[PDB]
């Protein structure tokens, strides 16, 4: 029988990825405006005055 | 330059009680307080 003689199918061609375009923050503008100062131990602060 | 004598700045300032040794002539840099309460 030619229905022996078969050779219909689909192929997957590949796919891409996005990648995310990291923010360094020091790196915009904002960073100068800004004085970012280091101080992990804030929860157990009530109330600061300067 | 001078304006007041700065000898005689310091002299002022020795004789009403504070011994400062130099009276700063120039650009002063402190220290910001920052009060935390806990």
């Amino acid at each position: 029988d030619n229905s022996l003689y078969s050779a219909q199918f689909d192929i997957l061609l590949g796919t891409y990825c996005n990648t995310l375009n990291f923010v360094r923050f020091l790196e915009l503008g904002l960073s100068v405006a800004c004085i970012c100062t280091k101080f992990p131990e804030l929860a157990y602060v009530r109330d600061g005055v300067i | 330059a001078a304006a007041a004598a700065a000898t005689e700045s310091d002299r002022i300032a020795g004789i009403f009680n504070i011994p400062a040794g130099i009276i700063p002539t120039g650009n002063v840099l402190s220290t910001i307080e920052v009060c935390a309460h806990r």
